[PDB]
């Protein structure tokens, strides 16, 4: 009995949480995807470059 | 109380520190090399004024 | 975009982001150096791609020392509690003890990691497997961790954001491209991988939606009477996060889920060793349910450690303010406790679903099993990226003081 009341109160509580809107959500997603992509390309480039440098210097 | 569960948690995470006394059994459902990369820095825990009346 | 170009225009922001990229270069350079007495020309069990570097410990023991020192403050070591109530000087002494603890725990985990690494490749990993070379390479690994913490302090002083967070983010994203190479070497497969990429971006959007959400409890203050009617947009409140723990409960759950396999391999090989190793595998649906239950229980415990509604009700009563309508003694504690029960249920289920997602990604995409793309590493990457962007936006914004003359 109390579990249904508790879950009803959970969905009542979630309507008071201050969720972000659409525009800041897509802006934040642009930031995190851009940083993930940039640091992926960054670490790949530096790994290839210093591996070639190590195989040059022995 | 809560001191007991707190020390149980602490002794289990120090068992995570020494959870490498075995590594051989080569790749299976073993999470320790996977748990090498799930960490964040945990977040920290949490007179009278006056004024000059220009008389 | 506009903000990134404005970051590059400002001299100070561009200088510190250049210094941050240089420190990440230094980190990767230290990754590509091996430990002395190790062969490592035996290229490979699984997920152990480099894993034997100077930074092979990573910043694992600093995080473990931080969560240990943080756990001890809630009345286990009363010296630590009185360090925590002494103010900023006590916090400085706690940070000094955290430095000593991470050096010690880095040494201990380096010994355990080395003896396990020799136990893994077949003995032929380490040459001359004695205790002297174990002490040597434990000193090397603890020196690597100490240099990593020094790099973190340098990159939080002269750099962009947090130090340890940027280094952990560097570890994860530097682990990405070899996973992409394994994907492209391994391969209706292409549309399968495209559906997984769409699910990854949807999970990133869901993570940002859960994570950046606050419950704003309004708080009136008794000492300062609001004698002037404000615009009301920036009223004082107490924001509670939906996921107040973070990823710490995943660490506690994997500790509880790998400790009986290590002690059952310590016991030897019996039938119950095979039963423990078959039943505490979270890739299987008897171990995954224990994993989910442990994650839920530990995020309830850890978000009652983190928020601590009795101590925050005490802190609210002891200086002024209250919640409008609710007496500031026991009743604000019960109010904040019930709010925390609801929010921790939601953030609990979120964290458990995120932590068991790569099990359902490997069993749908047939990826390499050591990928684990979409795990809690996604949560760490998203948190570090958004916090670093917020810090950069703050340092950008100060300059934007116009004045009415313009």
């Amino acid at each position: 009995q109390r579990v249904t009341n508790f879950f009803k109160e959970v969905v009542r509580e979630l309507k008071k949480v201050s969720w972000p809107n659409r525009k800041e959500l897509v802006n934040y997603t642009a930031v995190v995807l851009a940083t993930v992509a940039f640091f992926t390309v960054f670490f790949a480039v530096i790994d290839l470059g210093i591996s070639q440098l190590i195989r040059l210097v022995f | 109380a809560k001191k007991t569960i707190l020390f149980l948690l602490t002794v289990l995470t120090t068992v995570l520190v020494s959870g490498w006394v075995v590594l051989g059994a080569g790749c299976s459902g073993v999470v320790i090399l996977k748990t090498l990369h799930m960490f964040e820095v945990p977040f920290l825990l949490v007179d009278s004024p006056h004024s000059y009346h220009s008389g | 975009f506009r903000t990134i170009s404005n970051f590059m225009r400002v001299s100070d922001i561009r200088n510190k982001i250049i210094f941050t990229l240089l420190m990440l270069i230094v980190f990767r350079i230290g990754t590509f150096i091996p430990v002395p007495s190790v062969n490592t020309d035996v290229l490979f069990c699984g997920g152990a791609l480099q894993n034997f570097s100077i930074f092979a410990m990573g910043v694992m023991p600093y995080i473990t020392a931080s969560i240990i020192v943080q756990l001890l403050q809630m009345d286990v070591v009363p010296k630590f509690a009185e360090w925590s109530k002494q103010g900023e000087m006590g916090r400085r002494k706690l940070a000094q003890f955290t430095r000593y603890f991470t050096i010690v725990l880095g040494f201990i985990q380096a010994l355990g990691m080395s003896y396990g690494f020799n136990n893994l490749a077949g003995g032929m990993l380490i040459q001359n497997p004695g205790i002297g070379t174990y002490l040597l390479i434990a000193v090397v690994l603890t020196a690597g961790t100490a240099f990593l913490m020094w790099l973190g302090e340098q990159i939080t002083a002269k750099g962009v954001g947090n130090g340890i967070s940027i280094i952990i983010f560097a570890g994860i994203v530097s682990g990405i491209p070899t996973i992409l190479n394994q994907i492209y070497a391994q391969t209706l497969n292409i549309v399968r991988l495209l559906l997984v990429a769409l699910a990854v971006v949807a999970v990133i959007v869901g993570v940002i939606y859960i994570q950046q959400a606050f419950r704003k409890i309004p708080i009136q203050y008794a000492k300062r009477l609001e004698g002037r009617n404000p615009v009301g947009g920036h009223s004082t409140h107490l924001p509670l996060k939906v996921n107040p723990a973070g990823v710490i409960p995943v660490i506690f759950a994997v500790s509880f889920l790998i400790a009986p396999p290590t002690i059952a391999s310590f016991f030897g090989t019996n039938d119950v060793t095979l039963w423990i190793r078959r039943t505490f595998d979270y890739t299987h649906p008897v171990g995954m349910t224990i994993y989910v239950v442990l994650i839920i229980a530990f995020t309830y415990f850890y978000a009652f450690v983190q928020v601590n509604p009795e101590q925050m009700a005490d802190n609210l009563k002891k200086q002024g303010g209250y919640i409008p309508g609710i007496r500031p003694g026991k009743n604000t504690q019960e109010y904040v406790t019930r709010i925390l029960y609801r929010l921790t249920l939601v953030g609990s289920l979120f964290l458990a679903f995120i932590a068991v997602l790569p099990v359902f990604f490997v069993n749908f995409a047939n990826l390499p099993p050591s990928a684990q793309i979409g795990g809690t590493s996604l949560l760490i990457v998203v948190g570090v990226a958004l916090e670093t962007m917020k810090q950069l936006e703050s340092q950008l914004v100060k300059r934007h003081y116009r004045g009415f003359i313009k």
